[PDB]
């Protein structure tokens, strides 16, 4: 077939897939694809901000 | 790298072992900005608009 296996890929195919993954994820929790605003992104970024703040503090401690 | 070599020749040996984590993370942080980063004026397309 086609699409199967470990073939080569490009950077536009990587973002393209991440778009379909976000769109299909909300369809399971909100039952609509309108995606007026994308709350999944923001909730994920907030955790990344939390982790970064934790790393900055303990690196600050090591400097001390 | 010159700064680290200059301190090591000076004999401080402060950067040995775990102390090395400071030069290491900076070198990596510079690497991200120069090779990836974002496109210029002739590269208007980007994840937020595409």
């Amino acid at each position: 077939g086609s699409g199967y296996g470990l073939g080569l890929s490009t950077r536009t195919q990587v973002t393209g897939y991440q778009f379909l993954a976000r769109r299909t994820a909300m369809a399971l929790t909100r039952w609509r694809v309108r995606m007026e605003i994308e709350p999944g992104r923001r909730q994920t970024l907030a955790v990344v901000a939390s982790v970064s703040a934790a790393l900055v503090i303990c690196l600050g401690a090591l400097l001390w | 790298g010159g700064m680290v070599a200059m301190v090591f020749a000076s004999g401080s040996h402060v950067f040995g072992g775990i102390g090395s984590i400071f030069p290491l993370f900076m070198m990596v942080g510079i690497m991200m900005m120069m090779f990836r980063g974002m496109g210029g004026g002739q590269q208007q397309m980007s994840r937020p608009k595409l």
